[PDB]
């Protein structure tokens, strides 16, 4: 028995699953691709000459695949989540010593999640905001505020942490923030005469829950909103 | 010698040789400068390490303004009196500074025909601007606008030379919080003056 | 001797010495230059001082946009006639412009080297830009946009070397207003490019 | 001697020094660095030139982050095997490398004193950042965001100074298009660190 | 006959017409004015000493008369089209030696154009956007986004083009711009079942049919407009 091109490089599994994370450097590891040899080691058939087919999503020449190894790293060409969730990588290893011809070969799947960071500002999207209250009024959402992240809907760099700038002083208002939507619920915890005609002018400061990363920290300068209760 | 070029606090100072803030009741950070002659300008190359507690602290708040004074005599030599930093700049010595006197300190200084005193009609020459960062502990630069101001001041008759540095942010949040905060090292920062003779 | 080192336009030249502007018929700035060598870098160093009305006039638009031409010949002497700078640079004797020749002024130079004339596929390396201020008269700085342009043109076969620095600003209001327009003085500004050999 | 204080990588070398991307197969790029000792600092200038097609590719995407690792013995030389720049460093001899050993290699390194590794209390202390530009086809500059790391990593027992730049864009268009894309040319950015010594 | 200040500097035409463009440099050649001399060549009558007299648009001290030559340039005051699209400048071409008498000498008019460049990013004028489809719904142009460009109504510099930052995956949508007014008019090319009760969310990037500027490109960080379409 020689080591003749005479069986195909085994896999471990066919359709692969890993995962590498939003704004990675280049050349960051994302997994090793599984393979072993039906024929002897250390010969022509050992040398797994690992080979990427077709990239479903092509347009950018986003990941690496080392033929020597079958590691897959990443391009200089940075990942951004919110335009590609998740990649799949038909890639087929080839025995011998890297003939290239049309003697069909294993054909594994890969499939790449990219996972999210939060390098995205929420922004609210109405620009007047306004709530009205009457005697003897509490616990009341007059108001919700609506925001737009872009990162990764349901989770914690997409979720709005909501807090009080300025006017909150007496401890009027307490934010929840929904979950299914990302609203600005409000809510009312003191009680105001409406004939003493007065006012309960504040303003809030809106930022996910989770921390801003690397390059949208320093750059986050947040305005207020002026939200106008009417008493 | 490529040693006397050279006018420098010292690589990092055993203990803190510098008191910002004026709440501290001793030296409360390490003041890293470097003078150098570069043919008729100085490459002035200066940045802060944050030493005691309360001065580390700055970084937890959103408006911070910090500035360092450095006043020098008619020979250039530093009045520690009336500075901020608290030790006299010296020469060369590997990652050291010398021990000996100072020879010419008096061309590192900024020139008084370049930077006037109390010229009310030449007053925009003695600003310089720029910028310099700090990274967080978490590896995010945040730029802090230094203003430097040359030549402004006499506290009294003895002061010859001044040199005032002030470093300022106006961030959207503070850099860090209570736990996370661990020390204020700014990046290093370069500008250049046009210096007295010798 | 660490004079022959920098090539410089002297310091607060008792008159104008640069006439910017073409709509000014003399000198109408004061501009500050200083070339030192620093190894195989120049350390460039250079801003203006307003001197006319008319140039001073420029801080109550918002609009502005005004640059100085450097032509120099084979040996590194400036073409005057050519020139934004009709005063020929010279080396350091104290604050002022030393009185005799040139010596290697060939150095001081941007190198063809690295920075070719008319070489379409390597334009991109003859531009440096960079950022200089305005203090305003409530000591406001305002930034101005600098772009330095290197050896991009020969005038005629004389010219061997070519140096563009623009000053600009597009900003939302203008710095000043007639009543407060005092003087445009800039901050000073501070590049390197490669050198021609000596 | 003057030609000793500079360490560099060439003006304008013949070939590609640099394999920046671990993609490319062989040299993808001219990288220019250029190291002068100036007094306690040095006077550090880099920049990039694009050469392999996949390399000048770059500026059509919007996402851009590319670096380029330099390390160096215990005496100063660089290890051509795990650096990104692929020939070793020299001193001047022109526009060119000299051909000679090197003559105290050891003092252009990042000091270690300033610049510990591996120490967690002194983190910050080994960060330097900066902008540099790409002048694109029409002539409109796009900033580039630059971080230098200083002696963070000794891949073997054998490196002793790391020097990591980064060149990384976040812009809202690509600078070219695939038509338009001719060379990705990074304007030239100098930073200073303490040196070690001789 | 000698060249005494007897006649007047002959003009090629009365009405001059010449155009420079939006924010060019200092000193950049606008027009030679054109003039003659009806004395002898090389006198002082040929001294042919051209002279604004009126920018009518009078304020800013834009324009430059190169009085030896009559080359009119452009000043360190750089041209902002946006707030003065044309200049007049009625010159006085004066024969003699420069002398400023009453004599009365021939005037010209010189009228300027600006060209407009595209310095001004187009902004999206609303901020809530919403559109609704229901069954078997197709050719549907329901919501029109409002842009809002400065330069120079007409121009490709002002026309609005629009793409999808995101959410149009399957080809639902494809967005026409219409010249009269600068709007988002978007269309509907597939068919959604509304009792699906599903969701047609997605984004837009606005930006000039013609490319910007120098000074705007690199500036220019479009933020989506997350226009909801619901089912």
């Amino acid at each position: 028995v020689l080591d003749i091109n005479d069986n195909e490089p085994v896999f471990t599994q066919d359709v692969f699953v890993g995962s590498v994370e939003e704004l990675s450097a280049a050349h960051t590891l994302v997994m090793k691709i599984n393979a072993t040899d039906a024929d002897e080691p250390n010969t022509l058939n050992s040398k797994i000459s690992y080979r990427i087919v077709s990239l479903e999503p092509a347009y950018p020449p986003v990941f690496y695949l080392n033929k020597d190894t079958g590691e897959i790293y990443t391009t200089s060409v940075t990942l951004d989540r919110e335009e590609h969730s998740s990649y799949t990588l038909t890639v087929e290893a080839r025995d011998g010593n890297g003939e290239v011809t049309d003697k069909p070969v294993k054909q594994a799947q890969v499939q790449i999640r990219i996972l999210d960071v939060n390098d995205n500002i929420p922004v609210v999207e109405n620009k007047v905001l306004e709530g009205m209250v009457e005697e003897n009024q509490v616990n009341v959402e007059v108001t919700r505020i609506k925001v737009f992240d872009a990162d990764e809907i349901g989770s914690d760099n997409w979720l709005a942490n909501f807090t009080f700038a300025s006017g909150n002083e007496g401890g009027y208002f307490h934010i929840e923030t929904d979950a299914q939507t990302n609203e600005g619920i409000v809510t009312l915890i003191k009680e105001v005469d409406y004939e003493e005609m007065k006012n309960l002018d504040f303003s809030v400061i809106v930022a996910n829950k989770a921390a801003f990363h690397k390059s949208i920290r320093s750059k986050y300068k947040p305005t207020p909103i002026p939200i106008k209760v009417k008493v | 010698d490529d040693n006397i070029n050279t006018l420098w606090t010292g690589v990092n100072p055993t203990t803190a040789n510098c008191q910002i803030m004026a709440s501290s009741e001793s030296n409360d950070c390490k003041l890293i400068l470097t003078l150098v002659k570069t043919g008729a300008l100085v490459t002035a190359f200066v940045y802060v390490i944050g030493v005691s507690n309360d001065f580390n602290m700055l970084t937890t708040h959103k408006n911070i303004n910090f500035t360092a004074e450095l006043f020098f005599d008619s020979t250039g030599n530093l009045l520690t009196s009336l500075s901020s930093l608290k030790t006299p700049l010296n020469h060369k010595s590997g990652q050291n500074m010398a021990t000996g006197a100072l020879t010419n300190a008096k061309g590192f200084m900024p020139s008084t025909t370049a930077y006037p005193f109390n010229v009310n009609s030449r007053e925009k020459e003695n600003y310089i601007y720029g910028t310099c960062y700090y990274t967080a502990s978490d590896h995010t630069a945040f730029p802090i606008d230094i203003s430097v101001m040359l030549n402004q001041r006499a506290l009294n008759n003895e002061t010859s030379y001044c040199i005032r540095v002030t470093w300022s942010w106006n961030t959207g949040v503070a850099p860090e919080v209570q736990t996370s905060a661990t020390t204020l090292v700014t990046s290093p920062f370069t500008f250049y003056y046009i210096r007295e003779d010798d």
